[PDB]
């Protein structure tokens, strides 16, 4: 998750 | 309502001349892109939807479609480098920066998140986000008397995005950007939320991962005491970046390393060198190896805190990578130490486990151990106790291992082993 | 000395 985060 | 639309329906709605139909189609796209199983990122891109989402970022009179498109684009940018690049190529960066000042906090937060995903793709996009001017408005969002008046999630996203603006190398972030970010970063590093502390520590670890000038930029801000405090935290997600940051700092100059020692760091290493998480033990032993590569007074402070028995323990039993770090710490100790410190090391029982590590199939550790052994023998020569050491090494089976190193497949190994058995065991 | 990963 650290680099990119998808918003769920 | 907007659950489980096809890409075709989304496209039809976004291509209508109806702002509300476009809003509902954009929400449906957002929901597709927020589903847990394999969001149809590539299908949404191939439909040509990114430009329309970017234009929706600018519709101030319809804040719902601003939010929904920001979220959709956030999740597109969460994907592969190609997908983030698709978002950037649509002009998304400046639109998100303009949304940072939105009077609607959920929308600004979404723009913060999106910019964090873009910056998190790597150095080029990070620097492009910076050039478009994201730092000023991001930090303005945090310019409050007390961070506690901001929403926990808002603050966590701001901190994570800032951490991505501090992350990545080749190249590292622009020096002026780092200097602009640091005061806010230090303020977050003193906040009470575990996720804010963890991401702040990660940011600091990124900033200290480099040449001594970057380390100095960080250490000058006085964060080392706070890093040592967090180093003694109970939350592993805080200890890990705090330890990484401390390790980075002690790769710098002896003065920077001394700042870490003076802050009390060594007192935490009894726990770190026995920490049940392998990675903590490894990183702590690496940090130790860089401290034992420092001045003799610094080695002395390692001795005073009683960490040599902990290195003997790591050398005696730990994952092999930790043992390799411990071997490095011993070789550095013996290369830089006083004769009294080296004998002290022997009296702690280093010889037997070091010899036991000579039975490894890794050539680097073998060479490191032979160098340490040689340094110890040189100390004994200065004391006249070379024979006592030779005997000690022989009783634990070390002589056999050195003899086997004679027939090793490496030249430096052969030269070291032959040199030892010729200067001492002859 | 100063292994820097």
């Amino acid at each position: 998750v650290q680099r990119k985060r998808r918003k769920a | 309502g907007t659950v489980n639309w096809s890409v075709e329906d989304i496209v039809k709605g976004i291509n209508s001349n109806n702002l509300e139909s476009q809003l509902q189609a954009t929400q449906a796209a957002r929901k597709l892109l927020s589903r847990e199983k394999q969001p149809p990122i590539d299908n949404i891109i191939r439909a040509g939807l990114i430009p329309k989402f970017v234009s929706f970022l600018g519709k101030t009179d319809c804040s719902p479609i601003q939010f929904e498109s920001a979220w959709a684009l956030t999740n597109i940018a969460s994907g592969t480098s190609e997908q983030t690049k698709a978002v950037v190529d649509g002009g998304a960066i400046p639109a998100f920066i303009s949304l940072l000042a939105s009077p609607h906090a959920h929308i600004s937060e979404q723009a913060v998140w999106a910019l964090g995903n873009i910056a998190g793709d790597g150095s080029a996009f990070r620097d492009l986000v910076i050039k478009h001017g994201a730092i000023d408005p991001l930090l303005a969002l945090l310019a409050v008397p007390d961070l506690s008046t901001l929403a926990c999630g808002y603050l966590r996203n701001l901190t994570w995005t800032l951490s991505n603006l501090c992350r990545n190398k080749n190249p590292a972030p622009p020096l002026d950007a780092v200097e602009q970010i640091l005061p806010t970063l230090v303020r977050l590093l003193h906040h009470n939320d575990p996720e804010v502390l963890a991401d702040s520590c990660w940011a600091i670890s990124y900033l200290t991962d480099g040449p001594n000038e970057r380390i100095e930029m960080v250490v000058k801000k006085g964060v080392v005491p706070q890093l040592v405090k967090l180093l003694g935290a109970t939350e592993l997600p805080i200890v890990t970046p705090a330890l990484r940051a401390i390790g980075n700092i002690v790769t710098g100059t002896d003065e920077q390393t001394q700042k870490v020692i003076d802050a009390g760091a060594l007192a935490v290493f009894p726990s770190l060198l026995t920490n049940p998480k392998t990675n903590i033990q490894k990183e702590a032993t690496w940090t130790m190896s860089n401290i034992t590569a420092g001045r003799q007074d610094q080695i002395q402070q390692v001795v005073n805190h009683g960490l040599v028995p902990f290195l003997v323990g790591v050398l005696s039993k730990a994952d092999f990578k930790t043992q390799k770090e411990a071997a490095w710490a011993i070789t550095n100790y013996t290369s830089g130490g006083t004769v009294e410190q080296i004998v002290y090391l022997v009296h702690c029982g280093i010889i037997e486990p070091l010899m036991n590590l000579l039975s490894a199939k890794d050539t680097k550790i073998i060479q490191v151990i032979l160098d340490a052994i040689s340094n110890i023998f040189q100390a004994a020569e200065k004391l006249g106790e070379t024979e006592k050491l030779s005997i000690m090494i022989e009783e634990c089976g070390g002589l056999d291992k050195i003899e086997a190193l004679q027939r090793h497949e490496n030249e430096s190994v052969y030269k070291a082993s032959l040199n030892l058995i010729e200067k001492y065991f002859s | 000395q100063r292994k820097r990963r």
